[PDB]
């Protein structure tokens, strides 16, 4: 849930 | 063109990942008021619960009177997302991207940037 958000977002950046 | 242009035009697939995390997010705040978010896409655009939820994260109680609890227009609508802004900016958050009116016209990449923005910083309080 929450770690996956944030690698999705850092990946995305 | 941030982040989440590159989410919605090249992995839209990906939206219902951040759309769940933001709503247990929000709801662990807001459930202590009695209050739920089932759809980021419009619960938030008459700025009642972005104005609570600041209140929440920064811990203090917003006086009523600060704001529309019970909004009749988009301007005052408008009025109570200004409002939460200006509270975001007061706990160390910089001037949000969106218009206060983008908010209001349930813009959803708007909406998913003023929550992740707040999720980030806010992460910690129980």
């Amino acid at each position: 849930a929450t770690r996956e958000l944030d690698e999705l977002m850092a990946s995305l950046s | 063109r941030d982040a989440f242009d590159t989410l919605f035009d090249h992995a839209p697939d990906k939206l219902n990942v951040v759309k769940k995390t933001l709503i247990t997010f929000v709801n662990k705040h807001l459930n202590k008021l009695n209050l739920e978010v089932t759809e980021l896409e419009t619960q938030f655009a008459d700025g009642v619960y972005l104005v609570l939820l600041m209140g929440l994260l920064e811990g203090y109680f917003v006086p009523l009177h600060s704001f529309f609890l019970t909004p009749d227009s988009f301007e005052q609508k408008v009025l109570n997302v200004s409002f939460a802004f200006e509270l975001m900016q007061d706990g160390g958050l910089e001037k949000p991207k969106p218009r206060p009116e983008d908010i209001v016209n349930c813009d959803l990449k708007s909406t998913l940037r003023v929550l992740y923005n707040l999720f980030t910083k806010y992460r910690n309080v129980e």
